RNA sequence: GUGAACAGCCUCUAGUUGAUAGAAUAAUGUAGAUAAGGGAAGUCGGCAAAAUAGAUCCGUAACUUCGGGAUAAGGAUUGGC
RNA sequence: GCAGUCAAGCGUUCAUAGCGACAUUGCUUUUUGAUUCUUCGAUGUCGGCUCUUCCUAUCAUACCGAAGCAGAAUUCGGUAAGCGUUGGAUUGUUCACCCACUAAUAGGGAACGUGAGCUGGGUUUAGACCGUCGUGAGACAGGUUAGUUUUACCCUACUGAUGAAUGUUACCGCAAUAGUAAUUGAACUUAGUACGAGAGGAACAGUUCAUUCGGAUAAUUGGUUUUUGCGGCUGUCUGAUCAGGCAUUGCCGCGAAGCUACCAUCCGCUGGAUUAUGGCUGAACGCCUCUAAGUCAGAAUCCAUGCUAGAACGCGGUGAUUUC
RNA sequence: GGAUAGUGGCCUACCAUGGUUUCAACGGGUAACGGGGAAUAAGGGUUCGAUUCCGGAGAGGGAGCCUGAGAAACGGCUACCA
């Protein structure tokens, strides 16, 4: 279930450290950073669920 | 490899000859094992007996807590610095030699172990798996 | 005294003498049992190592800790492009053992194999088979006569085949004759398929199936005069021995006064003929196809040929075997696969094996690209393009 | 299959190329042959090494077509 | 010239190029080397080999006939411009 | 040192499951003696290292019979040397004695195998110290230390390698004879099952791995580096630059190819006939008996299959066989 | 000069050679938080105060830091050790 976070790098997991204002993190505090982590932004096999938006349609 | 150890372990290759030092990763109060046998070990003249990963050897306390010194015990070995080859094709190796004490029936002495541990070795002893942090 | 520590015995006594072969083409001392019940088809058959490979492929092995799982594995591919019948020979059974009767012979023969009768073939006048061939002329009745007698007498059968060399990137130009039985129906039905088979060729996957466990005999390679050490295992010996080290420090008792036999010796290492068996076939490809070394989940058009193309060998330009693992000979020598002379199942035979992906990256040194595709891809454009 | 990348030099590594070494801290190296493993068990730096992924990236080495101007709108207004 | 130096290594003057050749490069040698992981388990014994090394700076123990031990041990540093 | 015979006894009861007194009969020649045949115009002194083969009085492994064998374990015995029998601490040691692994860590022979194979620690010359003895020189199956280990080119043997002559030459083959190899363990499952009151506690079939051994092979990984292939470095020398020489391969990093490692990967066949043993049928001997005739099963044995060599005085099939 | 909210060797560069000490520095010890106070009643003292109030320190051991007016917070985060 860990999910990923566009544009990061590395088609594998990795743990960093985030702040308010960022992708799959909601504070709890005030100026509370946690290190939590999340799955690169290329796709892989390990992937249970893709998240994708229509920009064209087809025939 | 012996008695306790559920599983069977591929034929990973060798490095660890009696005589080696390697390093104590649990927190039993012993920082070095003095390997002096390999359990299930062959015989063949002038052949040292070494032990691989997983591998459960005599081993002695050379440094470490005063209790645990001048005496034989058994190890498992969880890290050894001479690279090997698994079926998926990789050539690995760890950056040291290390196991930790642990009693005939494969259970452990130390509250958990310090540093990465090979699958081949939590993959072989149960209460390894659980006082090891990272596998591989 | 005793030995006062016991030690198996270096080196295996049944391969001896460690002595040069007869030849490169190995000999094939055997032939699968026939059952006349199917029909008639080779037993064995030529080729020419070409060299190795890797490959990755998933593991059916239904308790292993690998099953399903991916597992790398080596292999070595021989170039195996479709061989010539050009004779039967018949043999009879006797008190003193088998005896060839009759050797049919093709009416015209590649100069391949034409070659293969001469030591000097330039200086020579090329006159073989000459004679021969004219007893056709007429309806013939001599080629008629001995083929009916292979089917009077003759209990067990033969062709006479050889390799297309001139379509290998070897250099040798000298074809490569030898001799398969056929292990189909009646003796009758066995000279007919060879009869007519002659002139004309016979692929190797009308020989062998995929995944099929095949037996390899071929000369290993030459190493010449070796130390004892080295040429069977022995101990060395320790430093401060003086006159030399490498040796064997007993060379035997007292009594007999005599060196045995079974005392290791300096000699040839190499150049044995061996008969390694149960090389299970991974890949049965054919020359005439792009993407040999493509796979259902590989895709990719590219054929067995590393970046490069096989080091000392070349590229691979007709059908080949690729079997699991090595087999006895180095590159460029001509080897013979047959069929193992015993069914088996083992559980590791029948694993109806599946490549994933065959690599094809140059050998001729650490290579790092599959395809000069990739190469160019992960590269870029350099100086000497533009 | 996964094929992997050199953690100095940065090419492919195919499956059994190459070899692998677990540091101390359970940090993870792969190299695809001798020569990187060499140069980082010499504690070399790879953006210093002219020949690797690493340091053309970061000297703007080869990228010319990659950043330009694309065709890659959507489809709106319901 | 390098450097502490009549050291070693390279050079000027002067003097040599005199040691049976030729073709190969099997084993085994003599002499010169390297070796993954382990590190004396080898062995009568660490024999052999490896490791150390200059210089500047810091740091230096028991013991002592006070003179020593002591380069004790243990460290950092060294190019070029 | 090993093995019997008789059977008073031991073994709850019970001589002989396993033992065995008193006596008595033997085998063995790695004990020690006894002898003094051979060697004193020399046969090189103990130990270990190395390596080969042999013996069986079998430690393990294969198949069995017996038990004071319920299971587990163990013991006694049979056929058995096919196979294996280790790693260390002190000791010059053999031996011994521990530590430790192991299926087991069995005993022996081979000029107490093995020094032109090594090593030379011990012993056992010459130097030297101490103890004991002797007035002394000197002595000590007393204790220390230092002390040159020579030669193969011959023959044979063995290992490998050419080779005249059976018309010439060439290709494909046969197979006599000889050699021959595979080995042992663990786990899953069977199964907490059979057996037992309980504690305990198997195995046959199946599967996954491993040990010892062997034959190959180099895709991968590692080693090797005169690729002196690329780069780097010190000293000098060619006025500088470029580019190079020299420094017993100057040094360093990388380094293909080759070679190569349980440091790497691959492969290691299945039929028959027997042993012990258990049986069938069945007399002798109206009964009974595996045996006397005949007969079934059956072992890591044996003969084949397979594998190696191919008799240079064993062989078959086939091609071509010359003009100054 | 820098840094601080600000003074200041707080820190840095340059410079100098100062600074404490038998009137006990320096070091060691403490089964040491300090104080309001408690116990013992001729007086002078002797002994105790972890503990209801004031101040300080800490939040398993350290270090680091975000938010903020205020924290080097811990019933906040981050890293290492246990
Ligand atoms: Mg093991
Ligand atoms: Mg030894
Ligand atoms: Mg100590
Ligand atoms: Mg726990
Ligand atoms: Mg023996
Ligand atoms: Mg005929
Ligand atoms: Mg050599
Ligand atoms: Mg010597
Ligand atoms: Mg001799
Ligand atoms: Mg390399
Ligand atoms: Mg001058
Ligand atoms: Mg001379
Ligand atoms: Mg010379
Ligand atoms: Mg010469
Ligand atoms: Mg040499
Ligand atoms: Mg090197
Ligand atoms: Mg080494
Ligand atoms: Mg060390
Ligand atoms: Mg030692
Ligand atoms: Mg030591
Ligand atoms: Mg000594
Ligand atoms: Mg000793
Ligand atoms: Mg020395
Ligand atoms: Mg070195
Ligand atoms: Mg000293
Ligand atoms: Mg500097
Ligand atoms: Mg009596
Ligand atoms: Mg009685
Ligand atoms: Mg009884
Ligand atoms: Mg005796
Ligand atoms: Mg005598
Ligand atoms: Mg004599
Ligand atoms: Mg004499
Ligand atoms: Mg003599
Ligand atoms: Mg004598
Ligand atoms: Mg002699
Ligand atoms: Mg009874
Ligand atoms: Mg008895
Ligand atoms: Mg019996
Ligand atoms: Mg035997
Ligand atoms: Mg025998
Ligand atoms: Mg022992
Ligand atoms: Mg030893
Ligand atoms: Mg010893
Ligand atoms: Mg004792
Ligand atoms: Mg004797
Ligand atoms: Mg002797
Ligand atoms: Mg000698
Ligand atoms: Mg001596
Ligand atoms: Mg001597
Ligand atoms: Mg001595
Ligand atoms: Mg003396
Ligand atoms: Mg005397
Ligand atoms: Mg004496
Ligand atoms: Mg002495
Ligand atoms: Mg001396
Ligand atoms: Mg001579
Ligand atoms: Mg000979
Ligand atoms: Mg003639
Ligand atoms: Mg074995
Ligand atoms: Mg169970
Ligand atoms: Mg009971
Ligand atoms: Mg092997
Ligand atoms: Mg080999
Ligand atoms: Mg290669
Ligand atoms: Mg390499
Ligand atoms: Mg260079
Ligand atoms: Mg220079
Ligand atoms: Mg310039
Ligand atoms: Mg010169
Ligand atoms: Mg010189
Ligand atoms: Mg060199
Ligand atoms: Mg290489
Ligand atoms: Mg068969
Ligand atoms: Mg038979
Ligand atoms: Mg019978
Ligand atoms: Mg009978
Ligand atoms: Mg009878
Ligand atoms: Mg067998
Ligand atoms: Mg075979
Ligand atoms: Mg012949
Ligand atoms: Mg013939
Ligand atoms: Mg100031
Ligand atoms: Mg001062
Ligand atoms: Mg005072
Ligand atoms: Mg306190
Ligand atoms: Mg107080
Ligand atoms: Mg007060
Ligand atoms: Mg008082
Ligand atoms: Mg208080
Ligand atoms: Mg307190
Ligand atoms: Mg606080
Ligand atoms: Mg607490
Ligand atoms: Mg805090
Ligand atoms: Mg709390
Ligand atoms: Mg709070």
């Amino acid at each position: 279930g860990f999910p990923m976070k566009q544009g990061v790098l590395l088609p594998t997991r990795i743990k960093l450290l985030l702040t308010k204002n960022v992708s799959c993190y909601r504070p709890r505090r005030d100026g509370e950073r946690k290190r939590k982590s999340v799955r690169g932004a290329i796709v892989g096999p390990d992937l249970a669920v893709l998240a994708l938006v229509i920009v064209k349609k087809g025939e | 490899s012996g008695n306790g150890a559920q599983g069977t372990k591929f034929r990973i290759s060798l490095g660890l000859p009696v005589g080696a030092i390697m390093n104590c990763a649990d927190n039993s109060g012993a920082r070095n094992l003095y390997i002096i046998a390999v359990k299930g070990s062959g015989s063949r003249l002038n052949r040292l007996p070494a032990a691989s990963l997983g591998d459960m050897v005599m081993a002695t306390v050379k440094k470490g807590k005063p209790e645990l010194r001048k005496k034989v015990m058994p190890a498992i070995v969880v890290r050894q610095a001479k690279s090997w080859r698994r079926r998926d094709g990789v050539f690995l190796y760890f950056e040291d030699n290390a196991g930790v004490i642990a009693n005939p029936k494969g259970e452990m002495k130390g509250s958990a172990i310090t540093g990465p541990v090979g699958k081949e070795c939590a993959d072989l002893w149960p209460r390894v798996a659980s006082n090891s942090g990272v596998v591989v | 005294s005793h030995r006062k520590y016991e030690a198996p015995r270096h080196g295996h006594l049944g391969f001896l003498p460690r002595k040069r072969a007869a030849s490169i083409r190995a000999r094939v001392k055997a032939f699968p049992k026939d059952d006349r019940s199917k029909p008639v088809a080779l037993t064995s058959f030529l080729g020419y190592k070409a060299g190795m490979t890797t490959i990755v492929r998933d593991l059916d092995r239904p308790g292993s800790k690998f099953h399903k799982r991916e597992v790398v594995e080596a292999v070595t591919v021989v170039d195996t492009p479709p061989v010539v019948v050009v004779g039967v020979v018949g043999y009879v059974e006797t008190p003193r053992g088998l005896r060839s009767l009759t050797t049919v012979w093709a009416e015209h023969l590649s100069d391949e194999v034409k070659r293969r009768f001469y030591k000097n073939w330039y200086k020579s006048k090329k006159k073989a088979f000459t004679k021969y061939s004219a007893k056709y002329a007429q309806d013939g009745a001599g080629i008629e006569r001995e083929l009916a007698r292979i089917k009077k007498y003759a209990s067990v059968v033969r062709v006479l085949v050889h390799t297309q060399i001139r379509k290998t990137p070897l250099a040798q130009k000298k074809a490569h004759l030898a001799e398969i039985q056929l292990n189909g129906g009646s003796i009758s039905e066995k000279v007919d398929w060879a009869r007519e088979h002659f002139e004309k060729t016979v692929a190797v996957d009308s020989v062998f199936e995929q995944n099929e466990m095949i037996d390899a005999i071929a000369v290993t390679k030459g190493h010449g005069f070796e130390g004892v050490t080295h040429r069977w295992g022995t101990k060395k010996l320790p430093r401060k021995t003086h006159r030399g080290l490498r040796k064997v420090a007993c060379i035997g008792a007292w009594h007999p006064a005599h060196v045995m036999w079974s005392v290791a010796r300096a000699g040839q290492r190499g150049y044995h003929s061996r008969t390694s068996i149960n090389h299970k076939i991974y890949r049965v490809g054919k020359g005439d196809d792009e993407a040999n070394g493509a796979t259902s989940f590989d895709r990719t058009k590219k054929t067995i040929t590393p970046m490069g193309g096989f080091v000392h060998y070349g590229e691979i330009k007709n059908d080949f075997i690729m079997v699991k693992g090595c087999i006895p000979g180095n590159r460029k020598r001509i080897v013979t696969l047959r069929k193992s002379l015993y069914t088996n199942t083992s559980r590791k035979a029948l694993e109806e094996v599946s490549l994933k992906w065959i690599d094809t990256a140059s050998k001729f040194g650490k290579g790092r690209f599959q395809t000069p595709a990739e190469k160019h891809a992960f590269m870029g454009t350099l100086k000497k393009d533009l | 299959m996964k094929v992997e990348i050199d953690s100095f030099s940065g090419a492919k590594i195919y499956p059994g190329r190459g070899t692998l070494f677990v540091r101390g801290d359970s940090k993870i190296f792969r190299f695809q042959n001798s020569k990187s493993a060499s140069l980082f068990k010499q504690r070399k730096n790879p953006r210093r090494i002219a020949w690797t992924v690493l340091f053309r990236k970061h000297h703007k080495k080869g990228i010319t077509e990659e950043v330009a101007k694309k065709r890659s709108r959507k489809t709106v207004k319901a």
